[PDB]
Parts: structure tokens; C-alpha cells; sequence
């Protein structure tokens, strides 16, 4: 029928999102799912369409709209930046960031044995009593954060990584969190 | 507009997640900019800038204020009115469906907010294929971990990001049992009531409202008014 400036605007619009959402689940997105959810009507003029989608997507999000196999009829996005709490980073660091955060999270204080039966489950004993002599704290076999480590992060990005472990951070923070911030707030004096 | 690597990065963030408050944007904004090191505008001219060169897609940049405590929030919202689509796209049509229920359920509600076990009982109803409470037990904390849905004491409320989202949907949907504040006269999900009038405005509203008075009374009626005027929002 009659499509003005804006309802094409609109109907490119409704695309770009339609594949921004998809991509997210990185699907990959089908033409004829992009047909059947978006275009409807205005199929007569979707080549035009699409690559004003393509562009936009491109050119406002920087992202690459890319049929992923040639003659594939789906698509995906790929992005064009850039690229990308504690950071091709080291095996053990993710290790001791758990267990820096197991500490954090149990009231600052965690007993050892819990932890161990519970970690292998995911060099144990040695990696660990070493980490004392550097980032630990342990006694008779109690453990604390160790010196080292305060120079190195915060109780703020053991949770920020806490957090995107299940991702979030609101909920297993709050009780913890407060401090985290009250810490931030230590942190500038 | 002139667009940069900073503004799409930024844009592409402020999506994965669903909201931001002020300061994480400003927090994010920064980053990007470090990332991509030159000044960085006001947090608030780089949002202009942006909202402008969206204008084409008729989407926005927004910024909104919590029901609950008037925090400054931002989502990409659409500035097109029937936005049942940005979770229609994300969600079954099962899940869909219960969000509807769940949501038609909060709007009614005195309070804003829906019990679990009441949302729950409408399960049989969903659309789009056989659901069970457990299933939906964890759905609604989908709901929750993407900021559409909020919770406090197994009861439910709209995000304010859903709101940001989909105030136009939702009043054209639902005219005779939306709610909206005096002041403001925008959407309300949870606030305070006058036991005289019935009238109604967002915490954060009445906070301001009555600010720095002795004798808050409402404004329609002028009756005094019964309820425990909040402190409005501060950085701190
Ligand atoms: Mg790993
Ligand atoms: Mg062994
Ligand atoms: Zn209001
Ligand atoms: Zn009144």
C-alpha cells in the first residue's frame, strides 16, 4: 500500500531488533523466521529492507550481519569491536579466585577441609599451602585472605566475579555486598 | 549522528544488560571510552548525542525512576507503542503468556505486587503448550534475572525496566485498571494511596511532593496525609 518514510524506518527498525534479540541466543537467525516475524506485507521490498537493517545493525551497534554458510538462507552477527573482575589468563588464578572467593562469602573466614572435598570435585594440597606464602592466611587449618592479596583486588571484584560466575550480583552480595561497598568507599581514603 | 566505537560499544553493553542506574552507565560510559583515552562529556550530553543518531530507529536511550526508591535507572526503550515484542522475541509463547497473566495480575493488585502461589494458579491457563509450577517457579526468576520482574517476599512486581519498556503497551491495554500518579501522571505500579480521595502518587513523588514540609497534605482534597513521606533519592 502506502508506506511512508517512517513506516519503512519503523519496519527496518523492527528488524535490527528482531536480530539483535536472536543473536543474543546466538541461534543462528532464519530468513524465513525473519520472514514470517517481521516482514508479513511488506515482503515486496525486503531485499532494500534488509540491507538498510544490515547497515544500521552495522553502523549504530557495530555488527556484522553475516549469512554464515554461502547459500545458508541464516544469518548471525559477529561483532566488529574491539574485542571484549580479575584478569588467555592463567589456569590457577581462576582457582585461587574461587577460593579468594569461597573466603569472602562465608564471613570472611572459611574452614579447609569443606572446600577441598568440594574443589577437586570441579595439585589441591601443595598449590594451596603455597598460595600462603603469598596471597594466604591459614592456621590449625582455618582460613583468611592473606596480605597479598588486598594489594591485588577488592572484596568488591571477588564479588563482582562471584557474581558473573552465576552471573548478577544483587542477591548472594547483599549481606556481603554492603561491605564491598563500605569498602569501596574505605578504598578512596 | 556521529556515531564511535565507544558510542556502539556502550550500546551494545547497556542491551546485554537490561538497565543500568545512573552511575553504572557513567561507570560504563568511562569504560568505553578507556577502553577504546581522550575527555569524556558529560554523561548526560554523550546520551543526547547517541538518542540522536537513534532517532531513525525510533528507540531511546531512556531514563527512568525507581518505584520503590526513585533511583535513576536507563534502558533502550521503544519509542513505538506496541512493545510486547522485545520479550516476545526473548521468550515462549507459554512464558509470554504467563508473563501477561503475571503482569495482569500485579496492575489489578492494590499493592503493585502479585503473590507467587497466585500467579502459579494460572498455570493451567498458559498458551502455547503444558506448563507445570516448577517450570514456572523458575520462569518468573527468569523474569526477575532479566529485570522485567521484581521480587520481595515471594510477591512480584514489575521491573523498571518493564515499565521504561512497555508503559504505552500496557496503559492502551489495560486503561481501566492502570493506575496513574498525580504529579508525575505517569504509570504507577506500587505507591501510596489517600484514604480520602483514592488518588495516588509514586513514592519517590510523594517524597518529593511533601519535601521539607511539616504538614504534608494531599494534594487533591488537601486532607493530611496518613502515610510515612520518604526521604527523595541522594547519592550516598
Ligand atoms: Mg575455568
Ligand atoms: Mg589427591
Ligand atoms: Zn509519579
Ligand atoms: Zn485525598
Amino acid at each position: 500500500g502506502p508506506r511512508s518514510q517512517k513506516q519503512l524506518e519503523l519496519k527496518v527498525s523492527e528488524l535490527v531488533q528482531f536480530l539483535l534479540i536472536k543473536d543474543q541466543k546466538k541461534i543462528p537467525i532464519k530468513r524465513a523466521d525473519i520472514l514470517k516475524h517481521v516482514i508479513g506485507d511488506y515482503k515486496d521490498i525486503f531485499p532494500d529492507l534488509f540491507k538498510r537493517a544490515a547497515e544500521r545493525l552495522q553502523y549504530v551497534f557495530g555488527y556484522k550481519l553475516v549469512e554464515l554458510e554461502p547459500k545458508s538462507n541464516t544469518y548471525i552477527l559477529i561483532n566488529t569491536l574491539e574485542p571484549v573482575e580479575m584478569r588467555q589468563g592463567t589456569p590457577t588464578t581462576g582457582l585461587l579466585m574461587i577460593v579468594l572467593g569461597l573466603i569472602f562469602m562465608k564471613g570472611n573466614t572459611l574452614k579447609e577441609t569443606e572446600a577441598w572435598d568440594f574443589l577437586r570435585r570441579l595439585p589441591k594440597k601443595l598449590i594451596t599451602e603455597d598460595f600462603v606464602r603469598q596471597r594466604y592466611l591459614e592456621y590449625r587449618y582455618e582460613f583468611q585472605w592473606g596480605p597479598r592479596t588486598n594489594l591485588e583486588l577488592s572484596k568488591m571484584k571477588v564479588l563482582k566475579f562471584v557474581a558473573k560466575v552465576h552471573n548478577q550480583d544483587p542477591k548472594d552480595w547483599p549481606a556481603q555486598y554492603c561491605e564491598a561497598l563500605a569498602d569501596e568507599e574505605n578504598r578512596a581514603r | 549522528g556521529v556515531m564511535t566505537d565507544v558510542h556502539r560499544r556502550f550500546l551494545q553493553l547497556l542491551m546485554t544488560h537490561g538497565v543500568l542506574e545512573e552511575w553504572d552507565v557513567k561507570r560504563l560510559q568511562t569504560h568505553c571510552y578507556k577502553v577504546h583515552n581522550a575527555t569524556v562529556d558529560k554523561l548526560e550530553d554523550f546520551i543526547n548525542n547517541i538518542n540522536s543518531v537513534l532517532e531513525s530507529l525510533y528507540i531511546e536511550i531512556k531514563r527512568g525512576v525507581t518505584e520503590d526508591d526513585g533511583r535513576p535507572i536507563y534502558a533502550l526503550v521503544n519509542l513505538a507503542t506496541t512493545s510486547i515484542s522485545k520479550m516476545a522475541t526473548d521468550f515462549a509463547e507459554n512464558e509470554l503468556d504467563l508473563f501477561r497473566k503475571a503482569l495482569e495480575l500485579i496492575i489489578d493488585s492494590e499493592t503493585g505486587f502479585a503473590s507467587s502461589t497466585n500467579i502459579l494458579n494460572l498455570v493451567d491457563q498458559l498458551k502455547g503448550k503444558k506448563m507445570r509450577k516448577k517450570e514456572a517457579e523458575q520462569v518468573l526468576q527468569k523474569f526477575v534475572q532479566n529485570k522485567w520482574l521484581i521480587e520481595k517476599e515471594g510477591e512480584f512486581t514489575l521491573h523498571g525496566r518493564a515499565i521504561l519498556e512497555m508503559e504505552q503497551y500496557i496503559r492502551e491495554t489495560y486503561p481501566d485498571a492502570v493506575k496513574i500518579c498525580n504529579i508525575c501522571h505517569s504509570l504507577l505500579i506500587q505507591g501510596q494511596s489517600c484514604e480520602t480521595c483514592g488518588i495516588r502518587m509514586h513514592l519517590p513523588c510523594v517524597a518529593k511532593y511533601f519535601q521539607s514540609n511539616a504538614e504534608p497534605r494531599c494534594p487533591h482534597c488537601n486532607d493530611y496525609w496518613p502515610h510515612e513521606i520518604p526521604k527523595v533519592f541522594d547519592p550516598e
